[PDB]
């Protein structure tokens, strides 16, 4: 992927959802590496799932960052080096 | 899956190639990525190192060791496999050569003896093959600079540019099309840093990256002065602090 | 220009040659489109 | 039948032939096609190489052709790691004869000795046998030039023009059609390059992947000399024969 | 001094200290004056150790000749270097003659001397290295026709040489030729040959290598083709990708090349009409790269005119900034599109109620003259 | 439901986050419509057998008000021709007729697994279950008024194809 | 498992004997902490309290190879005592043949090379424990080298053995980041134990008494293990500062 090329996915999903003006879209394109639109769409969708937990219809910057750490990796077996080979 | 006879080192493989050999490369492929670039005036090697815990010491891990002052080495794989192999390889190099010809072994003789231990590891029963792949870079007065890719099967072949580990196939196409034999060592260092950076972009500094080159003699590393005849060590391992200086000029 | 081209690859390279003609909006396939079509079928047949 | 023990060489197969020898012939065909030529004035050796990668250095490395002594040079086909064990063993035993009798070892003695060394693993002990296709090329004062081939079964057979590796039956027919009883040196070189055109999968017939060595009795002072021609000189004879 | 290495460092500081005429005599004293020993092939002095400092001096002096008006002398100095090609740097004319022509690209110069030099030294003995390298000097000729604004001679030189471009000379040279070929049909309003040459350039880009300026131009030429085809969501996607490559060039990038990219990125934002994202480019110093002027700031007022949808503020900044804002040819095609877009939105407000209203009352709602409204309204 | 909140006590921190993505779309579907997102479908509750599987099953349906559907995975894979094909369809048809319902399962480790290439080898009813459950939630018609619940010992014993986003968005361990 | 019967790399490129070798390390469920002061190295191991039929004083997870050198083993006990007697043999034989103090770098490297010999022998079981060697070097100073059951050894600023190592590293990473040093202040070795106890309780989340823990102290040319009464004096010394 590319930093600017992925932004087409970020900007498209963000147009169909409500986001605060303090939300930084450049922090997602730099940190994410080799990911598809399905993972990106789950980030903005989790932001709404984190918003309904707080009973706030407007997604703020806090709900955007808290939703990124959950959807960044779906693999539970990662660990780090714990099991060699 | 099919036949265990391919896995048994005392039994010939029904498929024509020992399954223990092909799946040992998978263990090497699961490891980190190590590569090398052979030029006319020198050979550069670069690899990525295990970070482990955030409190782990980055200066403890050294993946580039010293065999002879004219020959370097780099490995990717298990920790003890390289240690036990080279600890015996340094003894065979001294006994079969330095205790006979009284010098440091050349490139063709040293690499041939390293693969012989892997041959016995894949032959005698009960001894598992090594899970490491050694990329040996050296310079002599006969063949000159040489870069040999040593596979755990025990078969070595010369390579101008090669890579091992998970990025073996990925960097092989890169190093083939990017690099040409007519270039120098200075351009080889910059290309080695760009290809290795593609493996992980998190930390490219000298803490997780080791860099070493081969070339002419260094008078500061000889340890003694007054003899013009004996040249200094041809191998120079760059300190992690000096690696960052090369990265700023990349 | 090729080696051991099967009957499936002949119909494939002719299909590729017709794709470059649609981009040029020409009912005829020019000789330039064949050189681009042969280059694709050689790499496609080389894989696997 | 359904019950087969391939683990130990000591267990006899229901058919009577060890299965390790059956599939060892496949590993020979998986490697490059090597063609030996036995002539009256010398021995012509031409063979391809298994590695097709351009990054590998084929000028300074020989995967098949290896020189045992001045009068004997052999071409190995099989596992590379298992080949160096038998190559060094053949060179140590060849020097023991020269260290004792102060003479060059005949071909028939070296061929029969190496056949039993490979057979010793299958005959006794649990060690793995090494399937390898050997091309035996040498000269002596007894029978003259002798061309022998070592099968994984552990025996040897005399041959005039023989090929191993891929297209074994295809290359053997091409050599016999143009075969000559005298086998002129200049005709044997053109016969090798002509057969390697159809047999090898590479139609361009690159020089870097070829091993060209020619033995000639008409050398200086009437002696048998072995010269290993560099790949740069291999490209020259391709133009003379009409390949390029 | 009387040393080849001392005259280079000493005369470097004498340019701003006194003048460039006295410092020029220092380099000329190393070339013609004295320096004769043994035998060598040079054409001015005689030595094997003077070839390094004399050819380096020509590269430094050649840049000062075009700036100070000495180009009339420099054009005849290059063909006199033919004798150096048989000695210095073991032939390799591409490392000398091509660099001397490159000196004319940085400093603005007329096309009379730039074309004469490339067709002069090629006729001398330098053609021995130019046998297979004749494509290099041919590309420099076709490049000079772009400033001439004549695409007939540039296209003729390319087409006749296309038969030798496929695997007969230089493999990566294709993308460099196919890229410049797309600019030929771009001004000719031909989208069939422009997209075809760009497709062959982008497809073969993975089969060969290109420098930083060429790779970034592949996206610049791809995104500019989305102006007439609309689809402005993916149009700027290729514009910001090229800016990342142009930002790291620094000195390698000029002021005009980076300023046009800033105008191309803001152009797609106006067509897509995003008010929050158009000002973030000028606010953030990373994407701005410190480029601001009257015409650059006028582009923000164009996007603000779409908010209220009025032609009063649209034509106000259009006629006042026309010296700059209207200087670009690509944006000029979009000015009438934005003029008709804001006008059509105001016309629908009149057409929505019942018809049969005074035309003079229509011009008062639009805000222009009666003759100006009747011409544009009847056009739609 | 049946089981009350007093038995599931101690999970309140986790249950509070689960009720927001479950109880809310069942009661007022217009909450997430104004935000522009979609509620999750699958929620994985895994732990020791018999501990937390029965309690959390009937407790969620008690607080929401939706009917309790218990359809264990042990009623799927058998020896029959197309059994798992008609089990999910009839289960989807029952949830389509009555909106206020929530489907619960048990012992889903036997119907899962990725094999190697994610085909069928000597297991007939496993692959038909893996694909059909994927096509119901990601298809044109999903269950917005019905949530799919699965129970197993460990999530690593299931098929990663069903653990991807779009179907199962929640992994909750029962300690 | 057709290929599972033996110890080889398997067709999946994964060693299944290492899979159960790491699981045996947590069988005892003992959490230890190893920290290094400026001039000193202090290690602390959790001492489990069995029933009245056993002596807690005799129970020790930290073995003394020689002076200044110590070994922290977390895992199966029968493999710990056999490796403890073996590690001491290489320490004494190295001081004879080479006549030099065996450093913890080579001491962890020798066990790593000896671990492959265990895997090389099909009739011998590899070490299923966690070998953590600490000492004070004359040149490098305090150093920690932990040998994994697979033979990996690398230096650690502050290491740990247990399931809580993830939480132990987090609290100790920000502590060394603000000071930008890997050593604890208060060069006096008596005060170093105060921090080693403080940072461990907050990391593990459970406070322990003198009978639930054991504290080793490795100084220059001296090594000793604090008794039950000396550990109680450490908790009292924390309040006095």
């Amino acid at each position: 992927r590319d930093r600017r090329e992925r932004r087409l996915i970020f900007g498209t999903i963000a147009s169909k959802m409500s986001l605060a003006p303090e939300a930084d879209l450049d922090s997602l394109i730099i940190r994410n590496d080799s990911l598809s639109g399905a993972v990106i769409a789950a980030i903005m969708q989790e932001a709404g799932l984190r918003a309904v937990r707080k009973n706030r219809y407007v997604i703020l910057q806090s709900d955007l960052e808290e939703a990124y750490a959950t959807q960044v990796k779906t693999d539970n077996t990662v660990d780090k080096f714990d099991f060699y080979k | 899956m099919t036949d265990r006879y391919s896995f048994s080192l005392t039994t010939f493989s029904p498929s024509g190639k020992l399954g223990q050999i092909d799946y040992a490369l998978t263990a090497v492929k699961q490891g980190v990525t190590s590569l090398g670039i052979k030029a006319t005036n020198g050979v550069v090697i670069a690899t990525e190192k295990k970070s482990s815990s955030p409190l782990a010491m980055s200066e403890t891990l050294s993946k580039v060791s010293l065999l002879t002052p004219d020959i370097g080495a780099v490995y990717s794989g298990m920790g003890p496999d390289y240690r036990v192999l080279v600890d015996k390889s340094r003894k065979v190099a001294h006994t079969s050569y330095k205790r006979i010809y009284g010098e440091y072994p050349p490139t063709k003789l040293l690499v041939s003896e390293v693969a012989k231990i892997m041959q016995e590891a894949t032959q005698s029963g009960g001894v598992r093959p090594f899970g490491v792949s050694l990329l040996i870079a050296g310079h002599d007065e006969f063949n000159g600079f040489s870069l040999y890719q040593v596979d755990p099967s025990g078969s070595y072949f010369p390579w101008k540019a090669t890579a091992i580990g998970k990025g073996s196939v990925a960097a092989k196409t890169f190093l083939e099309k990017r690099w040409n034999d007519e270039l120098e060592l200075e351009d080889a260092i910059h290309i080695a840093l760009l290809t290795l950076k593609e493996s992980v972009e998190g930390e490219f500094n000298g803490d997780t990256i080791e860099l070493a080159i081969i070339g002419d003699e260094n008078p500061d590393l000889l340890g003694y002065t007054g003899i013009p005849t004996d040249k200094g060590p041809r191998f120079r391992k760059l300190t992690s602090q000096e690696i960052n200086d090369r990265l700023e000029a990349l | 220009k090729m080696n051991g081209c099967s009957g499936a690859d002949v119909k494939g390279v002719c299909t590729e040659a017709g794709m470059y003609a649609l981009r040029e909006r020409r009912i005829h396939v020019t000789q330039e489109d064949f050189e681009l079509a042969v280059g694709k079928v050689m790499n496609k047949n080389q894989e696997t | 039948g359904s019950r087969r023990y391939d683990s130990r060489t000591t267990i006899f197969s229901p058919e009577g032939r060890l299965y390790q020898v059956e599939y060892a012939l496949e590993s020979i065909s998986h490697a490059g096609t090597a063609i030996g030529i036995m002539a009256s004035d010398g021995i012509v050796l031409a063979a391809e190489r298994k590695v097709t990668s351009t990054l590998l250095e084929q000028d300074t490395s020989t995967e098949k052709l290896y020189k045992l002594n001045d009068k004997i040079a052999v071409a190995v086909a099989g596992l590379t790691a298992d080949a160096e064990i038998l190559i060094n063993t053949a060179r140590i035993h060849a020097q023991n004869y020269l260290k004792t009798y102060n003479e060059d070892i005949p071909v028939e003695i070296l061929v029969r000795r190496l056949s039993d060394i490979k057979q010793g693993y299958t005959q006794h002990g649990g060690l793995r046998p090494f399937g390898v296709s050997f091309i035996y090329a040498g000269y002596d004062d007894r029978y003259g030039y002798q061309l022998y081939t070592s099968n994984p079964s552990g025996n040897y057979t005399g041959w005039k023009a023989i090929s191993v590796g891929a297209n074994t039956s295809a290359a053997q027919t091409l050599l016999q059609m143009d075969y000559k009883d005298d086998m002129k040196v200049d005709d044997a070189i053109e016969l090798a390059l002509k057969t390697l055109s159809k047999t090898t999968d590479s139609s361009a017939l690159t020089y870097d992947r070829l091993e060209f060595a020619t033995i000639r009795k008409g050398a200086n002072d009437g002696e048998v000399y072995q010269k290993i021609f560099k790949p740069q000189e291999i490209k020259d004879i391709l133009v003379k024969t009409g390949i390029t | 001094m009387s040393l080849p290495g001392s005259k280079l460092e000493e005369a470097r500081r004498l340019v701003n200290e006194k003048q460039y005429n006295e410092a020029e005599q220092v380099y000329l004293s190393l070339l013609d004056k004295d320096s004769s020993q043994s035998s060598a092939a040079a054409g001015a002095s005689v030595d094997d150790k003077r070839r390094n400092e004399q050819e380096t001096s020509i590269l430094e002096l050649g840049q000062l000749y075009v700036t100070m008006g000495a180009k009339d002398k420099l054009r005849e100095f290059i063909p006199h270097s033919t004798e150096y090609m048989m000695q210095f740097a073991k032939s390799k004319t591409v490392k000398v003659l091509k660099t001397l022509i490159e000196k004319f690209e940085q400093v603005p110069d007329s096309l009379d001397d730039q074309i004469f030099v490339c067709e002069k030294s090629i006729e001398f003995a330098k053609r021995e290295k130019r046998v297979f390298l004749k494509h290099s000097l041919s590309i420099k000729l076709a490049t000079l026709h772009y400033q001439k604004k004549q695409y007939k001679d540039s296209l003729a030189l390319i087409n006749d040489l296309l038969r030798e471009f496929k695997k007969l000379d230089d493999k990566p040279s294709l993308v460099d030729v196919h890229l410049l070929e797309s600019k030929v049909y771009h001004k000719l309003r031909n989208l069939a040959k422009s997209k075809a040459s760009l497709t062959a350039a982008r497809t073969a880009a993975n089969s060969i290598y290109c420098p930083t300026q060429t790779v970034a131009e592949l996206d610049l030429m791809s995104g500019i083709l989305h102006c007439e085809d609309k689809d402005y969501k993916t149009a700027f996607s290729y514009f910001f990708e090229s800016f990342e490559s142009y930002h790291n060039l620094t000195t390698h990038n000029s002021y005009e090349k980076a300023c046009q990219v800033l105008k191309y990125m803001l152009l797609s934002k106006i067509m897509l009409n995003l008010i929050d994202d158009v000002k973030n480019i000028l606010n953030a110093k990373y994407t701005k790269e410190t480029y601001q002027s009257r015409g650059i700031d006028a582009m923000k007022a164009v996007a603000e005119a779409y908010n209220n949808r009025s032609l009063l503020d649209f034509n106000t900044a259009l006629k006042q900034y026309e010296k700059e804002l209207m200087g670009d040819e690509l944006t000029r095609s979009h000015f009438n599109a934005l003029y008709d877009t804001l006008l059509e939105s105001n016309l629908c407000k009149i057409i929505e109620p019942f018809e049969c209203v005074e035309i003079s009352h229509i011009s008062k709602i639009i805000g222009l003259d009666t003759q100006q409204v009747e011409g544009k309204l009847s056009q739609m | 439901g049946e089981i009350t909140f007093d038995g599931i006590g101690g999970l309140t921190e986790q249950i509070r986050e689960l009720r927001e993505v479950i109880e809310l779309p069942l009661k007022n579907p217009e909450i997430f419509q104004r935000v522009g997102i979609k509620p999750p479908k699958g929620v994985l509750l895994y732990g020791p057998p018999g501990t937390g599987k029965t309690l959390l099953a009937k407790a969620v349906a008690a607080t929401i008000g939706a009917n309790f559907i218990f359809s264990p995975a042990s009623g799927i894979v058998d020896k029959y021709i197309g059994e798992s094909a008609r089990i999910i369809r009839e289960m989807f048809a029952y949830a389509k007729e009555h909106e206020p319902c929530i489907i619960f399962m048990d012992e889903v480790d036997a119907i899962g697994g990725r094999r190697f290439s994610e085909g069928t080898s000597a297991d007939r009813e496993i692959q038909r279950t893996l694909m059909e459950l994927l096509t119901q939630m990601d298809g044109f018609d999903n269950l917005g008024q019905t949530k799919i619940i699965m129970a197993t010992n460990r999530p690593d014993t299931l098929d990663p194809a069903l653990l991807r986003p779009g179907r199962l968005d929640r992994k909750v361990e029962i300690p | 498992g057709y290929d599972r019967h033996i110890t080889i790399f398997s067709p999946e490129g994964r060693l299944y004997q290492v899979e159960y070798a790491f699981k045996a390390t947590n069988q005892t469920n003992i959490n230890s902490l190893a920290v290094r002061g400026k001039d000193c190295t202090v290690v602390i191991s959790q001492k489990k309290v069995p029933d009245k039929l056993l002596d807690p004083t005799t129970v020790s997870y930290i073995f003394c190879i020689s002076r200044t050198i110590g070994m922290v083993v977390n895992g199966p006990i029968p493999d710990a005592r056999n490796a403890a007697l073996r590690a001491k043999a290489e320490a004494a034989e190295f001081r004879y043949k080479y006549g030099y103090d065996m450093p913890c770098d080579v001491l962890a490297k020798r066990m790593a090379n000896l671990s492959q010999i265990y895997t090389q022998r099909a009739y011998m079981r590899p070490l299923g424990v966690i070998l953590t060697f600490v000492s004070v070097d004359e040149e490098l100073g305090p150093s920690i080298y932990k040998t994994d059951p697979a033979g990996y050894y690398v230096g650690y600023k502050a290491t740990a053995t247990g399931p809580k190592q993830q939480e132990i590293t987090t609290n100790l990473e920000n502590h060394f980041k603000k000071s930008k040093i890997d050593h604890i202040n208060e060069e006096s070795w008596e005060k170093v134990v105060e921090f080693a106890i403080t940072h461990m309780i907050d990391a593990l989340g459970t406070e322990f008494s003198k009978n639930d823990l054991e504290v080793g102290v490795a100084t220059k040319d001296k090594f000793f293990t604090l008794s039950a009464e000396n550990i109680e004096e450490r908790l009292v010394a924390i309040a006095e500062q």
